[PDB]
This record gives C-alpha cells, sequence and structure tokens, in this order.
C-alpha cells in the first residue's frame, strides 16, 4: 500500500457564481461569492465590500440562491453540490460569534437518470413555494418548500422535452410557472408549463410556445411590472409574454457570445449583459404605459457601456457599483457612470481581485538564488492571459505579467536568463483574405519577431475554405526576460499550426542550450491531427534561430529531455530521438501501445505515459538493447489530465472527474502478471481539475532538514486557480493522521451536514469508492482552529504507534505541535 | 479453415507404425485394445457415451500421425480420455483416471505409464493438442442414429430393436479404423442398413417416401451402397474374428 | 495448410504491448509480420500443470471455431512458443490464441466518458449485439457471461462478442445441473441470484438489457456488491419476485430465503420515462423477472426498435479525439 498527504497552498480563486440579498441581516445588503468548495460572504458598503464570513463546504457548489419564505425575517441560502448534496442554510450571529445553521439537508440523487448537457440548473419560485432542479434529461425535480420538509424530500415530474437549454420560474403567474428553451430536431423552442404541488404533475402553460433562435442560450424572468421573459441568443434578444412578441437584433452583439445577465432595476427596466470578449452592455426595457393603466413593453434597446474582465457572473450592487465575477481573469468592482469618459466608456475599474485563472502550465524556478523557489504560472485566457510570479511571504506575494493572449506552456532556460512561453491569440478572417487581431498582445508587442518559413507542409493541395468572421488561433513562442518580463522575442508558427509542447535542454554532445517546441497541424476537417513538426530553436543575442526541424506524422503532445535524448509523444507512438553531430534529430526507438500519449514524465531510465483513456503506463529504456520495454500498465480505465512520478515505485495521476490516484508496482515476482499490474493503492476526490504536476516547493526559504515528517514536494495547478501539494508519509504517520481524521470528522460540524468521508470518495458517473492512501491535510490543519473542548475530545483514548514500539497516548498540546509542523510544508 | 480428418483404406498401410515394422494385424489389435481401454476406463468412471467416443476418435487420429512403438498406447488412451472429458464438459481429474487404469491394467501394462503415471499423461496433452490440430469438436454416429430414427414411423418395438442393434454396432465401430475412413453420418446409416438386413426389416416403409427403396438417400446425400456394404463388412468382421456373434 | 493449428510459432508476430489482463493468460496486442494485420494474442499457460490445458480456453477454442457471425469474435489461429524439439516432456512453452484486433471495449469507452450515443447509435449497437446473440442461441450455445468489458467495437462501428470462456451448450428437452454463479453481479439475472441451476438462454438477454439501459444513462443500472443488495435494486425497479408474476419463483432454491425489503411494484417505465417508446418496450420486456416470460433474441430483433435498422448504415459512435486534448 502507499501513504500520501494532500494540502491546499492557494485556495480556489475563480468565481463560479455570485448572488445578492439580505442573508446576514434583514437590513444589510449582502454579496455572496461562490468559489469552488468555498463560500465568501460580504456586506455592501459605499466604498466596496466588507468581508464578514467565509466557510468551506464538502462539495463543489453547483447551485447558489437566496430566497425569503413568508414568515422569515431574512433571506435563506440554498446550495446544491455537484454530488447532489442539497441544504438550506441560515446566518446566525451572537455578538462576536458567527456560525452557519443547516436548516434542511439531503442528497437528491436518482438511482436512474441521464445527466443533462447544459448541467445542473436550480431555480426558486418567486413565492418561494418550491425549488426546481433540472438534474437529468427528461425529468424535472421539485423540492416543495414546506416547513416540515427538513430532509428536502422531492418528486420527479415527467418532462417530454428531453434536451432543455435553460429554465426559470416566471413572475406574475396564477400558479407556479416555468419557462424554458428546449432543443429537438426542428430547432429550438420556448415553451411554458405550470407546476402543481397538489397533483405532482405539469399543466398547460400560460402562453404559446414559439420557435426561437437556433442558439438561444439564456432565459430571463422579467419582473411583475412587465411580466414574461426575455430570450438571449447569439444574434437576437426577444421578449415573449402572452400575445406580445418583441425582437431586437443589433449587430453589436453578433460579434461575441453573451454569457451572463443580471437585473439592475427591480422594476425590470434595465438589465446587464456581458460577452466573451469582455464587453458589458445595458439592456433597456423601454416602457409605454397604456391609457387603461396597463404597462406595455414598447421596445428593447441595447447600449454598450465599456469593458470588464471576461465575466462568469455579474451582480449589480448599489449606486453605480457592479461586481464582475470572473473565472478566466481577475474579478472586479467597476463603477458605471452616467457620463462617458473621453474615450467613450461609462465603466471605470475600482478594485481588482486576484484570480490565478486557469493554470494551464507552470514551473518552479529560483529566480533570486535564494535557495527557495518561485512559482511561475501560465494563468488566464484570451485578453486575461497572464504570467504570475508566486513566492511565499503569512500570505503569498503575487506579481502579475499581462499578456492579453492565451498562455499554453512555460519552461525556464537559465543559460539565457529568460523564460520560453507558448501562446495563442485569436484573429478573425477579414476582408483582405487574411486575419486581424481583436487587440494587440504579447506576441505582437515583442521587441524582435520572426515567423516560421518551413516548407515541410507547403505542398498542401488540401483545400481549407475561409469565411469572413470565423476565428482562428495563431500560435507563438515568446521569449520573456526573467527579471523584467519584457517580451524579448516572439516566433509565430505556421498557419494552422498549434504549439502543444515546449522544453529547454541540451542534447547529446551539443553544448548549446535550445528551446524545442512540438507542434501539430490542426485542420477542422481532421478528427485527429495527422501532421506535425518538432522544431529546435536557439535563443542567441536577442534573436531566435531555427536550428533544425523534424517532420512527424501526428501531434507532438508532450516532449521531455531524457539523458541527452529527446523523448516525444506523437499521437499513439512514444518515440526517443538522438541528437546527431550534424544537429538533426534521429529516431532511436518507438512504443506503439497507446491510444493517445497525452502526458510524459521520466526518472532515470523509466518513463510514465498518461493515455487519454488507458490511464498510466510505466515504460523503460533498455540501454543495452536500444528499445522500449513495458514495465506495467494500469488496466483500470481513466481519462487522464496530468501525471507525475513520486518515486521509483509510486505514480500519481489526475482524472478528468476531479479525482486523484496513486499507482504502484506490485513488486512481487510470483508471476509476471503481478509485476506487469500497476495497483491503484491511492484514491482521492480532490474536487479540482489538475492540469499540471510540478516537483518543487516555495517554502524552501528554510531549505532545511528537521522541519517536516513528510517527504517530497509535488505542486499542482488547477483550472479554478487552486494550487495544492502532494507529499508522502510513513505507514506510522499516516495511520496516526488517518485515525485523527476519523476523530476530527465526528467532532467538526460540516456546513450542510455533508459527511467528509462521502466528499472525498472517488467519484465518476459510474463509480463511487471510499478514499484510500490519502490524508486530507486541509482537515488535519483544521484541528488548530477548533475550540479547546473539541481538541481534547479529539485526542481522547488515542494511542500512537510506531516502529520500535512506543505505544503511548498523546495529549492535545502535543498534536497542536504536530499539525503546526505540517502547516510548514506549504 | 478446417482440417480433413478422413483417409482411404489403402492409406492405412502407410501409418507411421506400419513403416516402423508393426504388421497390419498388430496395429489393428493395438487399435482395439487402446479404444477398448478408453471405453472400459470411462465406463468404470461416470462418462457420457460421447465423451468415450471423443477420446477414441482422438486416439485413432493420433496414431495416424505418430507410431505406436514410440508412444505407449495406454498412456495415449488415458490422455485422450482426459482431454475428451474437458472438451465434452464431463471432466475428470487425471489422478482419478490413472487410478481406474491401475485397477483394469496388468502390472506389465501399467509399466507403460513409467515411474510417474500422471506425469507421463499430462505431458502428452501438449502433443495430443498439436496432433489433433486443435480441432476439438467431434460429431459421432449416435446423434444421427437418433435424428434419423426419429423420422421413422411404425411398430415402436420393431423401430426400437433397430435402434438398439444399431447402437451396438456404433460402439463396435469405435474399435475399427472406420471413424478415420467415413464421416459419422454415413456410419449411422450403415449401422441402420445392417440392422435392417439382419432383422429382415424393410426400412423404406417407415420413411416418409415408402416407394424410395434407397431409403437412406433422404438422410445422407451421395452415399452408394458400395460404401454401406464396405462398412457392414468391416463391422461384422470383428464379430467373426472374435468369439462374439451378432446381437439380434 | 491454414487448418494445421498449434505449429506456427509466435515469432511471426511483433508484440506491441499488453492490452489486458486475462483469465488464463495475459492478452497482448501484436502485428503479423507477413501481412501487417493487427491481431490480439491471448496467452495460454499449461505450465501450471494443475489441470493441464485450462477448460476456459478449451471452450473458447471449441466454440469459436464453430461459430461464424459478423458480431462474433473470430479466432484466426493458435501459435506456440519456440520448440525445444528434443524431448516433448521438457517443453514448458505456452500457446497463444490469435484473435482479430478490436480497437476499443464498451466499458472503456463509457468509463473514459468519451462517448455520446444517439438513439440511432444505440440501434446499430443493440442490433449487432442481439443478432450475434441470436446466432449463438440458435446454435444452442450460451454465453453465460455478458458484460460491457466483453463487447468490443471497432472504430468502424462493428460490434463483436468476446467472452466464450464460460460458454456451454444448452439442451432444451434435456435439462442438467449448471454452475449457479455465472455472470458479473451487475449483469446477473434474478434467476441466478435466486440460484436456479437449470437456466434458460434468457440469462444472457437480461444482461443485454442491462446494457440497453446503461447506454441511455451511461451508468450501469444494478450496481451492488452483494447478491442480496442486487436483488433489492432489481426489485426496486422491476418489482419483487412473487408468484403473481413469476409462478415458478417458489421452485427456485432461495425464494423463501432471499426476500427484498418490500414487495415492490414495477416502476421500470417510470424511472426510464426519458427513453424512447420503442426502446422502453424493448427494455421492459428484456428486464422481465420470469425467464420464461422474458423475450428471446429473435423477438428482440422483430421489435419496433431494432427491426427497421439498416445494418449497412453503421453510424459510428461519437468519439471526440481532438477536443479531448484541450
Ligand atoms: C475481451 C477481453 C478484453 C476486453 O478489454 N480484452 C480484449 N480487448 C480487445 N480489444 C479492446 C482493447 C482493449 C484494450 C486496449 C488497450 C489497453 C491499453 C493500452 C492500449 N490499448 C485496446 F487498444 C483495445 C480485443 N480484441 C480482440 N480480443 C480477443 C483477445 C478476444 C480482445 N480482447
Amino acid at each position: 500500500m502507499s501513504y500520501n498527504y494532500v494540502v491546499t497552498a492557494q485556495k480556489p480563486t475563480a468565481v463560479n457564481g455570485c448572488v445578492t440579498g439580505h442573508f446576514t441581516s434583514a437590513e444589510d445588503l449582502n454579496l455572496l461569492i461562490a468559489k469552488n468548495t468555498r463560500l465568501e460572504i460580504y456586506v455592501v458598503t459605499a466604498e466596496g465590500l466588507r468581508p464578514v464570513k467565509e466557510v468551506g463546504m464538502y462539495g463543489k457548489i453547483a447551485v447558489m440562491e437566496l430566497f425569503r419564505p413568508k414568515g422569515e425575517s431574512k433571506d435563506l441560502l440554498f446550495i446544491l453540490t455537484a454530488k447532489y448534496n442539497a441544504c438550506i442554510l441560515e446566518y446566525k450571529q451572537s455578538g462576536e460569534s458567527i456560525d452557519i445553521i443547516t436548516r434542511a439537508h439531503g442528497n437528491v440523487q436518482d438511482r436512474i437518470g441521464r445527466p443533462s448537457e447544459t448541467g445542473i440548473i436550480g431555480i426558486i419560485d418567486p413565492e418561494c413555494r418550491m425549488i426546481g432542479l433540472r438534474l437529468y434529461d427528461g425529468l424535472f425535480k421539485v423540492i416543495p418548500l414546506d416547513r416540515d420538509n427538513k430532509e428536502l424530500k422531492a418528486f420527479n415530474i415527467r418532462l417530454e422535452e428531453l434536451h432543455v437549454i435553460d429554465v426559470k420560474f416566471l413572475y406574475g403567474c396564477q400558479a407556479p410557472t416555468i419557462c424554458f428553451v428546449y432543443q429537438d430536431p426542428q430547432g429550438r423552442h420556448v415553451k411554458t408549463y405550470e407546476v402543481s404541488l397538489r397533483e405532482k404533475e405539469f399543466n398547460k402553460g400560460p402562453w404559446k410556445q414559439e420557435n426561437v433562435e437556433a442558439e438561444a442560450s439564456m432565459v430571463i424572468a422579467v419582473p411583475e411590472p412587465f411580466g414574461g421573459a426575455i430570450i438571449i441568443g447569439q444574434e437576437s434578444i426577444t421578449y415573449h409574454n402572452g400575445d406580445k412578441y418583441l425582437a431586437i437584433a443589433p449587430p453589436i452583439i453578433k460579434q461575441s457570445t453573451i454569457v451572463c445577465h443580471n437585473r439592475v432595476d427591480p422594476n425590470g427596466s434595465r438589465y446587464l449583459l456581458g460577452d466573451m470578449e469582455g464587453r458589458l452592455f445595458m439592456l433597456l426595457l423601454e416602457k409605454e404605459e397604456q391609457m387603461d393603466g396597463t404597462v406595455t413593453l414598447k421596445d428593447l434597446r441595447v447600449e454598450l457601456l465599456g469593458e470588464t474582465s471576461i465575466a462568469e457572473c455579474l451582480t449589480y450592487l448599489d449606486n453605480g457599483v457592479v461586481f464582475v465575477g470572473s473565472r478566466l481573469g481577475d474579478s472586479q468592482l467597476v463603477k458605471l457612470n452616467v457620463d462617458s469618459n473621453e474615450q467613450g466608456s461609462y465603466v471605470v475599474a475600482m478594485e481588482t481581485f486576484t484570480n490565478l485563472g486557469p493554470i494551464v502550465d507552470m514551473c518552479v524556478v529560483d529566480l533570486e538564488r535564494q535557495g527557495q523557489g518561485q512559482l511561475v504560472t501560465c494563468s488566464g485566457a484570451f485578453k486575461e492571459g497572464s504570467l504570475r510570479i508566486i513566492r511565499n511571504g503569512q500570505k503569498l506575494h503575487i506579481r502579475t505579467v499581462p499578456l492579453y493572449e492565451s498562455p499554453r506552456k512555460i519552461c525556464y532556460q537559465e543559460v539565457s536568463q529568460c523564460f520560453g512561453v507558448l501562446s495563442s491569440r485569436i484573429e478573425v478572417q477579414d476582408t483582405s483574405g487574411g486575419t486581424t487581431a481583436l487587440r494587440p498582445s504579447a506576441s505582437t508587442q515583442a521587441l524582435s519577431s520572426s515567423v516560421s518559413s518551413s516548407k515541410l507542409f507547403s505542398s498542401s493541395t488540401a483545400p481549407h475554405e475561409t469565411s469572413f468572421g470565423e476565428e482562428v488561433e495563431v500560435h507563438n513562442l515568446l521569449i520573456i526576460d526573467q527579471h523584467t518580463f519584457e517580451v524579448l522575442h516572439a516566433h509565430q508558427f505556421l498557419q494552422n499550426e498549434y504549439a502543444l509542447s515546449l522544453v529547454s535542454c541540451k542534447l547529446g554532445k551539443d553544448p548549446n542550450t535550445y528551446f524545442i517546441v512540438g507542434t501539430a497541424m490542426v485542420y477542422p476537417e481532421e478528427a485527429e491531427p495527422k501532421q506535425g513538426r518538432i522544431v529546435v530553436f536557439q535563443y542567441s543575442d536577442g534573436k531566435l534561430q531555427t536550428v533544425a526541424e523534424k517532420e512527424v506524422k501526428g501531434a507532438v503532445y508532450s516532449m521531455v529531455e531524457f539523458n541527452g535524448k529527446l523523448l516525444a509523444s506523437i499521437n499513439s507512438t512514444v518515440r526517443l530521438y538522438e541528437w546527431t553531430t550534424e544537429k538533426e534529430l534521429r529516431t532511436e526507438c518507438n512504443h506503439y501501445n497507446n491510444i493517445m500519449a497525452l502526458y510524459l514524465k521520466t526518472k532515470g531510465d523509466f518513463i510514465l505515459v498518461g493515455d487519454l483513456m488507458r490511464s498510466v503506463l510505466l515504460l523503460a529504456y533498455k540501454p543495452m538493447e536500444g528499445n522500449f520495454e513495458e514495465i506495467a500498465r494500469d488496466f483500470n480505465p481513466n481519462w487522464m489530465s496530468a501525471v507525475e512520478i513520486l518515486d521509483d515505485d509510486n505514480f500519481l495521476g489526475a482524472e478528468n472527474a476531479f479525482n486523484l490516484f496513486v499507482c504502484q508496482k506490485d513488486s512481487a515476482a510470483t508471476t509476471d502478471e503481478e509485476r506487469q499490474h500497476l495497483q491503484e493503492v491511492g484514491l482521492f476526490h480532490l474536487g479540482e481539475f489538475v492540469n499540471v504536476f510540478c516537483h518543487g516547493s516555495l517554502v524552501m526559504q528554510n531549505l532545511g532538514e528537521t522541519s517536516t515528517p513528510t517527504q517530497g514536494s509535488v505542486l499542482f495547478g488547477t483550472v479554478n486557480g487552486m494550487i495544492g501539494l502532494v507529499t508522502s508519509l510513513s505507514e506510522s504517520w499516516y495511520n496516526l493522521l488517518l485515525d485523527m481524521q476519523n476523530r476530527l470528522n465526528k467532532v467538526i460540524k460540516s456546513v450542510g451536514k455533508i459527511e467528509h468521508s462521502f466528499w472525498r470518495s472517488f467519484h465518476t458517473e459510474r463509480k463511487t469508492e471510499p478514499a484510500t492512501g490519502f490524508i486530507d491535510g486541509d482537515l488535519i490543519e483544521s484541528f488548530l482552529d477548533i475550540s479547546r473542548p473539541k481538541m481534547q475530545e479529539v485526542v481522547a483514548n488515542l494511542q500512537y504507534d510506531d516502529g520500535s514500539g512506543m505505544k503511548r497516548e498523546a495529549t492535545a498540546d502535543d498534536l497542536i505541535k504536530v499539525v503546526e509542523e505540517l502547516t510548514r510544508i506549504h | 479453415t478446417k482440417p480433413c480428418w478422413y483417409w482411404d483404406k489403402k492409406d492405412l498401410a502407410h501409418t507411421p507404425s506400419q513403416l516402423e515394422g508393426l504388421d497390419p494385424a498388430t496395429e489393428a489389435r493395438y487399435r482395439r485394445e487402446g479404444a477398448r481401454f478408453i471405453f472400459d476406463v470411462g465406463t468404470r468412471l461416470g462418462l457420457h457415451y460421447d465423451t468415450l467416443a471423443t477420446g477414441i476418435i482422438y486416439f485413432h487420429r493420433f496414431y495416424m500421425f505418430h507410431s505406436f512403438k514410440q508412444f505407449p498406447r495406454y498412456v495415449t488412451g488415458a490422455c485422450c480420455l482426459f482431454l475428451a472429458g474437458k472438451v465434452e464438459e464431463t471432466p475428470k481429474k487425471c489422478k482419478d483416471i490413472i487410478k481406474t487404469a491401475r485397477s483394469l491394467l496388468n502390472d506389465v501394462q501399467f509399466g507403460q505409464f513409467g515411474d510417474d503415471p500422471k506425469e507421463e499423461v499430462m505431458v502428452l496433452e501438449r502433443i495430443l493438442l498439436q496432433t489433433i490440430k486443435f480441432d476439438l469438436q467431434v460429431e459421432h454416429p449416435y446423434q444421427f442414429l437418433l435424428k434419423y430414427a426419429k423420422q421413422l414411423k411404425g411398430d415402436k418395438n420393431k423401430i426400437q430393436k433397430l435402434v438398439q442393434m444399431a447402437w451396438t454396432f456404433v460402439n463396435d465401430s469405435l474399435c475399427t479404423t472406420l471413424s478415420l475412413q467415413w464421416e459419422p453420418e454415413i456410419i449411422a446409416v450403415a449401422v441402420m442398413y445392417l440392422a435392417g438386413r439382419l432383422c429382415k426389416f424393410e426400412i423404406q416403409e417407415w420413411t416418409s417416401k415408402p416407394m424410395y427403396r434407397r431409403w437412406w438417400e433422404q438422410f445422407v446425400q451421395d452415399v452408394p451402397v458400395d460404401v454401406l456394404e464396405d462398412i457392414c463388412h468391416q463391422i461384422l468382421d470383428l464379430y467373426s474374428q472374435g468369439k462374439q456373434q451378432m446381437p439380434h | 495448410t491454414e487448418s494445421d493449428w498449434g505449429k506456427r510459432c509466435v515469432d511471426k508476430f511483433d508484440i506491441i504491448g499488453i492490452i489486458g489482463e486475462g483469465t488464463y493468460g495475459q492478452v497482448y496486442k501484436a502485428k503479423d509480420k507477413d501481412t501487417g494485420e493487427l491481431v490480439a494474442l491471448k496467452k495460454v499457460r499449461l505450465d501450471n500443470e494443475k489441470e493441464g490445458f485450462p477448460i476456459t480456453a478449451i471452450r473458447e477454442i471449441k466454440i469459436l471455431r464453430q461459430l461464424i457471425h459478423r458480431s462474433v469474435v473470430n479466432m484466426k489461429e493458435i501459435v506456440t512458443d519456440k520448440q525445444d524439439a528434443l524431448d516433448f516432456k521438457k517443453d514448458k512453452g505456452a500457446f497463444y490464441l490469435v484473435f482479430e484486433y478490436m480497437d476499443h471495449d464498451l466499458m472503456g469507452l463509457l468509463e473514459s466518458g468519451l462517448v455520446h450515443f444517439s438513439e440511432d447509435h444505440i440501434k446499430s449497437f443493440m442490433k449487432q449485439l442481439m443478432e450475434g446473440l441470436e446466432y449463438c442461441h440458435k446454435k444452442n450455445f450460451l454465453h453465460r457471461d455478458i458484460k460491457c468489458s466483453n463487447i468490443l467495437l471497432n472504430n468502424s462501428g462493428q460490434i463483436k462478442l468476446a467472452d466464450f470462456g464460460l460458454a456451454r451448450l444448452y439442451n432444451s428437452e434435456e435439462s442438467r445441473p449448471y454452475t449457479n454463479k455465472v455472470i458479473t453481479l451487475w449483469y446477473r439475472p434474478p434467476e441466478l441470484l435466486l440460484g436456479e441451476e437449470r437456466y434458460t438462454p434468457a440469462i444472457d438477454v437480461w444482461s443485454c438489457g442491462c446494457i440497453l439501459g446503461e447506454l441511455f444513462t451511461k451508468k450501469p443500472i444494478f450496481q451492488a456488491n452483494l447478491e442480496l443488495a442486487q436483488l433489492e435494486l432489481i426489485s426496486r425497479l422491476c418489482g419483487s419476485p412473487c408468484p403473481a408474476v413469476w409462478p415458478d419463483v417458489i421452485r427456485l432454491p432461495y425464494f423463501n430465503t432471499m426476500k427484498p425489503k418490500k414487495q415492490y411494484r414495477r416502476r421500470l417505465r417510470e424511472e426510464f420515462s426519458f427513453i424512447p417508446s420503442a426502446a422502453l418496450d424493448l427494455l421492459d420486456h428484456m428486464l422481465t423477472l420470469d425467464p420464461s416470460k422474458r423475450c428471446t433474441a429473435e423477438q428482440t430483433l422483430q421489435s419496433d426498435f431494432l427491426k427497421d435498422v439498416e445494418l449497412s448504415k453503421m453510424a459510428p459512435p461519437d468519439l471526440p479525439h481532438w477536443q479531448d486534448c484541450h
């Protein structure tokens, strides 16, 4: 068996949702911000946000909504986790003591159901009579909000429309009514139903179904003054109430897909809309009241306000202040002005909240010779793309290096005092026949620049037609200085060439240090790339020189230096190249038993291969024979996102299901089969998407022995900005820390009453297994924060065991030391 | 695709054993003893008639590819039965097969099994499988005797007499080389033909085509009487050579 | 000739890797040196010498040389390790069963979450599967073990069955004792959960139906660890075994022993109301408690769902090979 420890170094930073209400007091205006597994509660001041409380939940927050049922003084909070844990929460404050109450809880998972494409949707009735949930295709789940439903029991109504895009509870209906956009073979339609708690079935809807834009995306419930709904698409916005139908199709929105909406004025006159290119719009409901006293929606208007960070969620707070919740870039507080500035913008940024964004890749480098270590991340996307320099301070100190284009890979080249970064930017087919970039960015603002002139694929004769307005990716290699982070150079790759891998190393007997990039030729027609290049560059005297190029019949997904040779993955094939005295790559040997060789890692003469679906494989170079051999494969099937080698026997992997596992050699020679069978000895549900595993530590400022029981440092980066660390334990320490977890879980009160053991259970749509071989360090590190009565309760009847005896009981003041030492690895 | 498992009578003088110096009479004597060994052993255990036959068809085919002077017959027989049991889903442990052999064999005969009987047998399985070209499925005259008998209508007692006498002839055919010369369907018809001539019954009347004097041609196409007469001659020879007489 | 099996050496194949763990040996992927054909080699070890050649392999050889269908995996030949050629007794070498190479296994594709099956895709898949089961059921051979791991699909959209290790012939007029525990619990019919030893060919149908639901949910239907818990899950959906629907349930050994929590009512149509009508009728009939009332393969092919599917269309299932990378 294997024993490992996993802790969070940086909590998730990306904003996954945000709501406003009166949650802490019936009087205060609250802003609740949801980050993966984290809930942040703020109070809205005139200057900005006053933080008041932050809690963690044993689950990914999928639904977050505030509501106030008749009889309550203040808003209650509903949260549904991605594993279908549902709860109703309350804020209670006794002077200085702040705690969160679990009012109702349960798991709403069905034994049979097909998870929907558009994801979990949760909505609440305007009269707070019920919670609607859209978990599975063909079904609508109702939790009625009666006082006695403390377990959140619920029933399913059969839904004929299998493919639902979005649904909201509409305002101003005689009975609870839902308005949804659905897709069947004839296009998309907007249809309405009425919900009966007494009958437990749908009834005919208030207004006629209409057939809407093919890419109709979002449904807006309009307040009672106007009633009805607004449907947001790619080209048009429409309003559907009864016999009333409006449609505005302003050309400005066609340019970028609108992803978020929020209501500014409670009457419904004004709404906020945001799009993927970061633009912020105002949607205006121009009202014409009729003489009888009725209020009719005369027309809709769209007005461009300015630019924000590409926003996942918007929420208007008060006065001219709006909170921009961003998943791909920094979140913001921006003020909307009545008067435009001299550039024509009504939006002016107030505060910027750091978001490490998606961490596509990262490396650890000792920039200052501190003996420590700094983490340089590829963070963000599109106009939010950036590098982040992260060093341990008690807080982390983070420098931001804006790129305005998407970073893809990073590697450090000490000889050149610079980084090499792979990036891609979006240009659009323009009237010239070429393309035009939406904005300048790192690859266009380099001091010196170059473009590949390779003739390898120039024979073409393969037609790829272009339509005006279509997007394309343009890929570059950026040379960036390690002190200033000036873009010294930018190398643009071939048209339709994607840069997928980057290394910096010396090869063979060649003393030069090179940047080597692995490319794949991507054409929309191809399901799998069939052409690719390995390019050897040299950065010398402020210029990047193309040294050698090797054509390959596939995608060079990953490349790694291997004892002076170049090891690369080309689709299925895994290949080792030698670097000749003629400065050309020469193939030595190949391995072909892979579906798709997405990730590579090495140690000595051993290689670990991460396949798309066939998990991890341990390869070996047999030096005497000059070929690859197969040591052992994980026959259990997993979709892999990143892999790392822990030691010569233990191997770490990350699943696309937000899970982590550890495979070990069986190391028993009773049969060749046991040797060739990698055993999954560790299973752990992380809750984050790991893109990169990297050996190192930022706390190496002490660089000293006698500071940790645990050994090894594997840092990892995730899509939600979370940075974590994995380290190994001895059997004795794990059994101690494990036994302590079980004790802590009985003592610590969970938000939503979610069992910790359930949360960390390995979970895919098809399997659920109890966690094994992993210590949730974030649970262990919470021992220090629990009250003294609880601490002594944890250590009761606890006997520590170790090799060489020492079967003794330990006190709580002993453990406060042990955990404090463990809080030092990060 | 699938191998040819049938030879011509003339080809049986060029069995490996014959060329190593075994005379035609002796190879046939060896053939009977080995087959009867397989039969008696399996009967002493609890085995389906198909399992016994499968071992015997294996044994017979084997010594068309190897010589008796280098492969002791009772070891081969035991090995065939052991494999036949696994093929026909009537499995037996090799040790149980060996024990039954010791009960039925002379001490001299059990000498063929050498110092370690189970080993000599289990080791042969490799050769047996390669020899039979891994064609394990075998059809036997029994199924055709019943399939064809079922399509006959008449006095139940007269029909049953034909079936039992014929079933006796099939069991005797396993001792002969016929399993190597003629397909099982032809044998089932041949043993029916013989029972018909001996019981003075006229089978055509029971067939659906009573005027079709060549009654068998509605079961087995393209079989001349020549063949049925040769087979009958070969079956009755065993009785005339031995002290045993036709069952009747 | 092509028919002289067991002599050709495994030298003739370049071994690419090990695709899977086997029952009697490891399964290797290889390329034929002479033709370039990709094959799948399953290793058979008679070195154990406990019982010599494993019966599991004997069944797979005996049956697959007799059975030829587009949905039945083809055993191409049997090859051997290098021969000592001096004494056969010394030889401890092993045999290899050559099979065609199928690109993926259904469990793998579902577990990698890389497949989206449209109604039309499920039609092509279930049609091939049940046509193959019909061929075998018409030849009176029983798979006795149906699982997602055992159904292999080529990228071309062809389907093949590949678990004849636990196969035996069934005689309709003459019933005999059979091995009780034959299917992976997830795809085991209620009869075998209650211990019926004289089982009909319909044990395989129950399994194929479990798959039909799985293709529509992408999650196995009856996931349990213990035989009683499995009967409970089946009962929660199909209804509790009782003489009202299964008149011979009292004849089955464990009926008085193994009771579910309640006498549940059948809800199969309610919990699967998101499935197309033609498919739901196929599922409801295939997941019938009484094996004598459970539909056969020929009847499944003469269904509104699978009857009018053109086998030529062979719509490939959807695999997102490039989008997955990022
Ligand atoms: C059915 C037993 C299991 C199912 O799983 N193995 C099996 N998988 C076959 N084909 C499916 C298959 C399974 C695994 C991989 C794989 C694994 C690791 C790395 C690279 N590839 C694979 F690329 C293809 C296949 N094709 C013919 N056979 C014969 C032996 C019947 C087969 N056997």
